[PDB]
């Protein structure tokens, strides 16, 4: 399973 | 910064002419992502040919294995061909039997 | 033994040709088994495993759910990596992606990762403790500032020792017969002579699984990087390994020289001489 990465941002 | 890829071409199994086979063009430790490989037969370009996947290793360098289904003979000779920024000009390496 | 899943994404631009070209891909172990293509066709997370084929629809819905999403991310990461390094719109970048775990011999949660690369170089990595953030430079430190803000570690730490780790032993449980086999490497030494006075002596190990393997030299019982070729461990195709070591040997002088095969499909270590 794919990580949940929506906060992931720069 | 940038980096030249590692090339090898080499058989799935050991070469014994009139017994098929694949041949593999590897390409590892490369930088940027961008690269064209082809296999030739005779200085010809192989029609069908595939290839894995995009990945890259634990520094951050990208790798590909293209390869295609062969039968080799005595009388043939094989060439991976290789484009990428950071080569002058395509880079030719012959197929060794033995590396 | 041990074993790991590992997410790896890439996205590329190309400024006037579009959008980033974008493409995961998963592996467990050493093994691959879902990709997905910005470019392709389907527009969808894809198989690449038999044991990952029985999964059910819905698996296949939110896999492509959140991989079109981080495709999105990446995409505005990259906007905003120009920003942070002053950068033209003119040229071409790359951001990559990594996360997975890895899990012991009992199953058991042995480390986690998450890290970005922007153009080849470390960006912003989780640290082994899963807590804090290690920014390669001055623009991850700002990413780093966000991130820690967020609380975003808290959120992967928790989501590495439960979620990964679960999918994992789940994964390893459902492809049993083919990511639990360790296939032993078959060795032969070939020989060619360079000269009158010198000859190529070369290792092989062919047909391994997994790919980690060492290969070494030694001259009359001692290690030897000088004259050695050591090439890539490089796929078969099938599903296994190869790899080879060579040394340049003076003439009628092989016997001294001694071909070490390391594996964990190898109950001893193995010994070539020629």
């Amino acid at each position: 399973r794919f990580p949940l990465t929506f906060g992931w941002c720069f | 910064i940038q980096r030249t890829p590692k090339i090898q071409v080499y058989s799935r199994h050991p070469a014994e002419n009139g017994k098929s086979n694949f041949l593999n063009c590897y390409v590892s430790g490369f930088h940027p992502s961008d690269i064209e490989v082809d296999l030739l037969k005779n200085g010809e370009r192989i029609e069908k040919v595939e290839h894995s996947d995009l990945s890259f290793s634990k520094d951050w360098s990208f790798y590909l294995l293209y390869y295609t289904e062969f039968t080799p003979t005595e009388k043939d000779e094989y060439a991976c061909r290789v484009n990428h920024v950071t080569l002058s000009q395509p880079k030719i390496v012959k197929w060794d039997r033995d590396m | 033994g041990s074993h790991s899943m590992r997410y790896f994404s890439t996205s590329v631009s190309r400024p006037g040709r579009g959008e980033p070209r974008f493409i995961a891909v998963g592996y467990v172990d050493d093994t691959q088994f879902v990709r997905f293509d910005s470019d392709a066709a389907s527009q969808r997370m894809e198989p690449r495993a038999p044991w990952i084929e029985q999964e059910g629809p819905e698996y296949w819905d939110e896999e492509t759910g959140k991989v079109k999403a981080h495709s999105q991310t990446d995409r505005e990461n990259l906007r905003i990596a120009l920003r942070y390094y002053n950068q033209s719109e003119a040229g071409s970048h790359t951001l990559q992606m990594m996360f997975g775990c890895d899990v012991g011999s009992d199953g058991r949660f042995l480390r986690g990762y998450h890290q970005y690369a922007y153009d080849g170089k470390d960006y912003i990595a989780l640290k082994e403790d899963l807590r804090s953030w290690t920014a390669a430079d001055m623009a991850a430190q700002i990413t780093k500032r966000k991130w820690e803000a967020a609380h975003v570690a808290e959120q992967q730490r928790a989501y590495l020792e439960g979620t990964c780790v679960d999918g994992l032993r789940r994964y390893l449980e459902n492809g049993k017969e083919t990511l639990q086999r360790t296939d032993p490497p078959k060795t032969h030494m070939t020989h060619h002579p360079i000269s009158d006075h010198e000859a190529t002596l070369r290792c092989w190990a062919l047909g391994f699984y997994p790919a980690e393997i060492t290969l070494t030299w030694q001259r009359d019982g001692e290690d030897q990087t000088q004259d050695t070729e050591l090439v890539e461990t490089r796929p078969a195709g099938d599903g296994t390994f190869q790899k080879w070591a060579a040394v340049v040997v003076p003439s009628g002088e092989e016997q001294r020289y001694t071909c070490h095969v390391q594996h964990e499909g190898l109950p001893k270590p193995l010994t070539l001489r020629w």
